[PDB]
RNA sequence: CGAUGUCGGCUCAUCACAUCCUGGGGCUGAAGUAGGUCCCAAGGGUAUGGCUGUUCGCCAUUUAAAGUGGUACGCGAGCUGGGUUUAGAACGUCGUGAGACAGUUCGGUCCCUAUCUGCCGUGGGCGCUGGAGAACUGAGGGGGGCUGCUCCUAGUACGAGAGGACCGGAGUGGACGCAUCACUGGUGUUCGGGUUGUCAUGCCAAUGGCACUGCCCGGUAGCUAAAUGCGGAAGAGAUAAGUGCUGAAAGCAUCUAAGCACGAAACUUGCCCCGAGAUGAGUUCUCCCUGACCCUUUAAGGGUCCUGAAGGAACGUUGAAGACGACGACGUUGAUAGGCCGGGUGUGUAAGCGCAGCGAUGCGUUGAGCUAACCGGUACUAAUGAACCGUGAGGCUUAACCU
RNA sequence: AAUUCCUUGUCGGGUAAGUUCCGACCUGCACGAAUGGCGUAAUGAUGGCCAGGCUGUCUCCACCCGAGACUCAGUGAAAU
RNA sequence: ACACAGGUGGUCAGGUAGAGAAUACCAAGGCGCUUGAGAGAACUCGGGUGAAGGAACUAGGCAAAAUGGUGCCGUAACUUC
């Protein structure tokens, strides 16, 4: 089959900013949150590589908020406007699941500058 | 009125705004080529043999080749005969496409389900397992006590037993169509339909009261 | 699974310090609870300024679970712990006067309007 | 189950299956013909051709491979230096296969694996 | 349990059709080989495609 | 009595009907909400924890109901052995005493290699009496059946207030079967990283084995679920007990005799599947076959010339086929499986060289390197030249057609 | 009470409830002082209850690697 | 009684890690277990991994699974100290 591979290419984005797990994305979002449409500024670090395409959940985690707060929006969805990607990380993993078994003050994500 | 034979190519989701995911099954339906129409100097009932396929020129056999020869030089692998109701068909007209669903978007689907070999005694028949310890051993997934003492004193029909399973016909009556494309041979339906990817099925416009 | 003998943390102010669930509620031969379910609960440790004691029996609403909230857009709204708010069976609503943190915005959607006015910023 | 795998179960532990292919390869590199059963031969073809391909790829870091296998002196002047050019002149293919008559003492189908450059 | 009576001589049915086998229809003749060979296969003197490919 | 396991559990179930729930009808000290309480109907439904082996009971708490009973108080060549129970101990009661005690408490090994019946799946042989390939009917056979919470109808009706309906819906949940693999989790011993100890490649490399898959973290493909979806309806026919209209034998009376108007989840239809071992072998289309003779008083054959297969079986390469049978895709009118060259997912910047540094170690070339199943190109490797099972238009009767 | 009909004495503790464990009271039908009365330390392949841990024991099972069962070959038993 | 997954008092005493005759990877030396060929089903069975709860199991914590070392700080009732 080919048409099942083309059906996703009319809802996926064709040119976008480049990002990887550990990057600061500064997502501007709508996410409903009331009856009239309004733009909010979401903070945190992206924990997604989104290579699987249309259904990639675009997971973001703010470790600077209390114990750490986590949310999803999807990579190709109508609830997100644009990402800045001005600041970018330098990590050695792509899933980052250790943030779900280690205390935040011992799991702060490394900058590893030389 | 009639039915179409297709090819189930997978499942996905197409969403709504701002959310709700709308899971959809993806089917390809190459236009059904037609082989025969009855009550036209052949048989006492109104019916069409819709056909899909062609087979291979050095593998096709004489009793099949000579059965399609009235309609052409390709053995269309099957007939799929449907009786006519609330409509008409003739021996001239375009090969039957998904334009059958251009305005009638509620359908019913027939096909074989769960083609998964033997499964297992508990994985098929949804039994309750025995104790894994507390002195119990050797029995855990065996079918159990198959009857009761003397008076009925026999094994019942309509009970649960092991064997070769699956690949038997199921009919689905509550389905809505999301999109069709006759130029790209596409059918998109809301939810799921019986059998794995590669399944042929039958899809029909709804006649349920 | 949140079911009989599941231990939950309270988001209720000056509330109980250790609490454990019994039965499940909401339907005949029902299986398991999650976000938006109300369950029957028992007190094991109350804290000295508690107005209940050990072996007192109440109800609580489940506001967070480690399994999260499903079906927004095909993804899942995730959380890390199982948490509840204890309810008053005689007067309805929470047993306290305020709630700890924003809890969950699912309480604003359709069914829990008398709770999100008591304290929650949602 | 085997519901995805295309390999063969052969006989005995997986650590022996892998070792027997590497032992038959450690003989084929110096005897250039091996006699065995059709299941053993069809899996072995996909173990010897990576080793004969490796003999063309004498580059940085890639030369680190297969050094811990067949650790004997009687092949070190043939592996890479000789086992490369004999097939780098052929631009594709390394092994010639044939399936042979069944064993009369048991029931296995036989096979013959030969190198495409063998001179007896 | 043991055989209480010797069966009617027909009851060996589907064992009797397997009691001695070739399991092939029907082996082929070759111009340079004495004993018959299997379809698409090598002879007892190493002939394949009418040419000798192995030695015994 | 030359043996027949008994109360309890787990698991697998079934019958009754004096009906607990559901569908209904009726009396009432039926105002309303309820209770008290009886009969039509057995299609469907009907309990968890603390103590106890508990049957039973005492309490705690759920629920559409927490109904009763049969079946050797169902199912130990079904598993278990908590209770009943010897062989050990000890307190009491009894006896001169050994010892006894259905006094009490504690403790106490459970054998198995399947004929015929029963039941699920699945072959060969034979039956359909000319053969081979596909599609289709219908003698019969099974499956299903709801239910909490709340508001609007309605705080209306009813009643001194409190309290609180028929009607007939609308939102939102539960249970149960069936379905997919889309989620999103689990699994993932043909892929990568982190790592301890020791052996190996002479030694340093970094590439391997063993140590629970040595330990840990991810993961493609495949699978799987604690995933996400739908439905038994409705529209009607006829009935139960029962309620009425008209009305009689019996000039009255009455729901029944004539007649017509209804009446439940039960009965019938509708709804889904199975069905030609259907000897009681139905139908429609395609492909294959229509010549003689010798020898013999012969539905018994033994030969010869003339002339025949449709398609299968075999061969494998293989499969999302499969216990074995049995079955599907394909093989030069050429992608069945592998091999090569690309694309992708996963893992995470390697190894050299270069540089900084006392060194461990790090940084640049480098989004590096490594790679499997995911899918695009390509016949690189293999499938080569014969036989076999299978003919001669298939006995007779009845009516009609054509000549 | 390893002694007692009524018994799950009975008040109270432990518990969502507790015939089970404890504190206590003493109608011990029929305890009791070297066939001793009764309690600690220390011990036990020792009795019972509560709580923290472990976790597919349980809730609801599913994949992953292997052995037998499955199909034969050679050799070929057992109770009935 | 078997060409039997069983038995048999003492003795010697390498390396790496180790307290060691524990334990593991190796050496020297020894051994490859005298059914062969295939398939990869129910059900049994040696094991690994598990969302998220958690003894809720059971007559009873019976098996699974965990605990587990070296050093310092710290350390209750009862006691013949």
């Amino acid at each position: 089959s080919n048409i099942i591979k083309q059906l996703e290419q009319e809802q996926m984005k064709q040119d976008v900013p480049s990002f990887r797990p550990g990057d600061t994305v500064e997502v501007k979002v709508w996410v409903v949150e009331g009856s009239k449409k309004r733009l909010q500024a979401f903070e945190g670090v992206v924990i997604a590589i989104r290579n699987r395409g249309l259904h990639s959940a675009f997971t973001v985690r703010k470790i600077s908020n209390g114990e750490g707060v986590e949310r999803v929006f999807q990579t190709h969805s109508p609830v997100v406007d644009s990402i800045s990607v001005k600041r970018r990380g330098a990590v050695r993993k792509a899933k980052l699941y250790y943030l779900r078994e280690r205390t935040g003050k011992a799991a702060r994500i490394k900058e590893r500058l030389n | 009125m009639i039915g179409l034979v297709g090819k189930k190519v997978g499942m996905t989701r197409i969403f709504t705004e701002d959310g709700v995911s709308i899971p959809v099954t993806v089917i390809e339906v190459e236009a059904n080529r037609v082989t025969q129409v009855k009550d036209l100097a052949n048989d006492g009932y109104r019916a069409i043999q819709v056909t899909t396929g062609a087979k291979k020129a050095n593998r096709v056999t004489k009793p099949e080749a000579g059965h399609f020869a009235k309609a052409g030089v390709e053995a269309g692998r099957g007939l799929w005969e449907f009786r006519l109701a609330e409509g008409e068909e003739f021996t001239v007209g375009q090969s039957i496409s998904v334009e059958l669903f251009a305005d009638v978007k509620k359908v019913d689907v027939t096909g074989t389900s769960k083609g998964k070999g033997f499964a297992g005694t508990v994985k098929r028949w949804n039994f309750r397992t025995q104790d894994a310890t507390h002195g119990n051993s050797l029995s855990h997934r065996v079918p159990g006590s198959i009857g009761q003492n003397q008076t009925p004193g026999k094994v019942f029909k309509g009970k649960k037993m092991a064997g070769q399973m699956g690949n038997e016909r199921v009919t689905v009556q509550s389905l809505d169509v999301v999109r069709v494309d006759a130029e790209r041979n596409l059918l998109l339906v809301k939810g799921a339909v019986p059998g794995a990817t590669g399944s042929d099925l039958i899809v029909k416009p709804a006649v349920k009261a | 699974m949140i079911q009989e003998q599941t231990m939950l943390n309270v988001a209720d102010n000056s509330g109980a310090r250790r609490v454990m669930c019994i039965k499940v509620l909401g339907g005949s031969h029902r299986r398991y609870a999650g976000v938006g379910d109300i369950i029957k609960i028992t007190i094991k440790e109350a804290i000295p300024r508690g107005k209940v004691k050990k072996g007192d029996v109440l109800k609580a609403v489940v506001v967070r679970t480690k399994k999260g909230v499903r079906r927004p857009d095909g993804s899942v709204i995730r959380f890390d712990g199982n948490a509840c708010v204890l309810l008053n069976n005689n007067s309805e609503q929470p047993i306290g006067t305020r709630i700890f943190g924003p809890v969950t915005r699912e309480l604003r959607s359709e069914k829990f309007m008398k709770i999100i006015s008591l304290a929650p910023e949602v | 189950m085997r519901h995805r795998k295309s390999g063969r179960q052969l006989n005995r532990n997986s650590s022996h299956r892998q070792a027997m292919f590497r032992n038959m390869a450690g003989s084929l590199v110096r005897h250039e013909i091996i006699k065995t059963t059709l299941p053993k031969a069809k899996e072995l073809r996909r173990v010897v051709e990576p080793l004969i391909t490796l003999a063309k790829t004498d580059s940085v870091a890639n030369r680190r491979l297969a050094f811990a296998r067949t650790r004997d002196n009687e092949i070190v002047a043939k592996l890479f230096n000789e086992l490369g050019p004999r097939f780098a002149s052929r631009a594709g293919g390394y092994t010639r296969i044939l399936k042979c008559g069944f064993r009369a003492g048991d029931n296995a189908p036989m096979a013959y694996i030969e190198l495409v450059d063998r001179s007896e | 349990a043991v055989q209480q009576n010797k069966p009617t001589r027909s009851k060996r049915g589907m064992r009797r059709s397997h009691d001695a086998l070739t399991a092939v229809t029907s082996l082929s003749v070759d111009k340079t080989s004495g004993e018959k060979h299997l379809r698409h296969h090598i002879t007892a003197d190493g002939y394949y495609r009418g040419r000798k490919v192995i030695a015994k």
